[PDB]
């Protein structure tokens, strides 16, 4: 059924663009101006914010770049949005750019200093997938989460209250949780920790027990392909019109659309642009924990480890200048395309069968099959 | 240490995974 799902995911997509469209014509920025990453994620929190203000604009002044600190009516942001939605609220909408927002985060950032805090192993930087994003998030939100993303949680739920209505919280929290699991134990498991009302260090011992499971015996999540702002917006200028042609976050659409969109990033003296498109790239699939192997196999270049990787994140802060700055073109297209898939393999070979997919192959007919005998430059993206 | 152990799967793909 490529009714709904395709077709009502366009028009979520339809309300990103128009809107940053509309946005963009406030702030009368250029067009250059617009595909500036920098600027559309400004906007893009602008958003999210007023949903739940003002921030870093970048400016193209003869020559250098000027860093504009602006501030836009909370309510009037709120009724732009709605505006390009139909007066709708969108949820999905916001929630999507909440996402790509967290899987740029995913990726441009580890995050051990709250592992670690929490009390679990630093080393399960793999199943951290979606720590940042905000609960907030959607139910097709949560579904993205790694499952060391709920252990966190839940740890810190009971960690402050072993130390009302906050129960149906636990159960369901627990009931995600489970359903990240593909296996009869792993499954049933889960239950045995949710039994107590009152779960101490019996639970907290025995979920980051669970939590080292799924570093073996992986469970189901969802990758979801969202890209920023300004490549809907962009797409939504250039007349695609997603709600009627359809539109997937987990098919060949998004990389198709990034096949041509002309995305440009500011980037600081000694930085690498090649290495900055990579960053970008990873946070475009949700690959920031993927086997580097086979990003790269994908990509079509190299798709070097983080500490190798010349950046040190994509927005600008406040302390930096921008007399010593200038800006590059982000390059986000792929060699071929993959199912983003949710499983995390059982049985060592997992998706026996499944394979890539070239970027002409629109529909999913034919697929290859990577032999990684090669080369290689590492598995682990941290 | 401080690095990864495994790798969570992005895409769907004949890979063994490593861990």
């Amino acid at each position: 059924n490529a009714t709904e799902i395709r077709a009502s995911v366009g028009k979520m997509i339809d309300g990103i663009g128009r809107f940053y469209i509309q946005m963009c014509t406030e702030l009368k920025l250029s067009d250059y101006e617009g595909r500036l990453i920098q600027n559309s994620l400004t906007i893009e929190r602008m958003v999210l914010s007023a949903f739940d203000t003002g921030g870093p604009i970048y400016r193209r002044v003869d020559g250098k770049w000027r860093r504009e600190l602006i501030l836009y009516d909370k309510e009037e942001i709120r009724r732009i949005w709605r505006q390009a939605n139909n007066g709708d609220d969108a949820t999905a909408g916001l929630t999507h750019m909440m996402i790509w927002h967290s899987n740029l985060n995913d990726a441009t950032y580890q995050r051990t200093r709250a592992l670690v805090r929490t009390g679990m192993d630093p080393r399960m930087c793999s199943l951290m997938q979606g720590s940042t994003l905000p609960r907030r998030s959607g139910a097709a939100g949560a579904a993205v989460k790694g499952v060391g993303t709920m252990v966190m949680e839940l740890i810190r739920m009971i960690k402050r209250g072993i130390n009302r209505r906050t129960r149906i919280a636990y159960e369901r929290m627990c009931n995600i949780l489970k359903g990240k699991f593909q296996t009869a134990a792993q499954r049933t498991m889960v239950d045995q920790v949710r039994e107590s009302r009152n779960p101490g260090n019996a639970e907290f011992e025995d979920l980051i027990f669970l939590a080292r499971s799924a570093l073996i015996l992986r469970g189901s999540v969802a990758h979801k392909s969202c890209l920023p702002a300004c490549v809907y917006g962009s797409a939504v200028a250039s007349g695609y019109d997603f709600e009627r042609e359809g539109y997937s976050l987990v098919g060949i659409d998004p990389f198709r659309l990034l096949q041509n969109s002309q995305v440009y990033s500011l980037i600081r003296p000694n930085e690498n642009p090649a290495h900055k498109s990579q960053l970008v790239w990873m946070a475009c699939h949700s690959a920031a924990f993927e086997d580097l192997r086979v990003s790269s196999f994908i990509r079509g270049t190299k798709v070097v480890p983080r500490g190798k990787l010349s950046t040190r994140g994509v927005q600008i802060a406040s302390n930096e200048n921008m007399e010593t700055m200038e800006s590059s073109t982000l390059e986000l297209r792929s060699r071929y395309w993959a199912i983003r898939t949710r499983s995390g393999g059982n049985t060592d070979v997992s998706f026996q069968g499944r394979g890539v997919f070239e970027l002409s192959d629109e529909k999913a007919t034919s697929p290859i099959v990577p032999s990684f005998d090669m080369s290689n430059e590492g598995s682990y993206f941290f | 240490s401080s690095g990864q152990i495994s790798i969570q799967p992005t895409f769907s793909v004949q890979r063994n995974l490593p861990f």
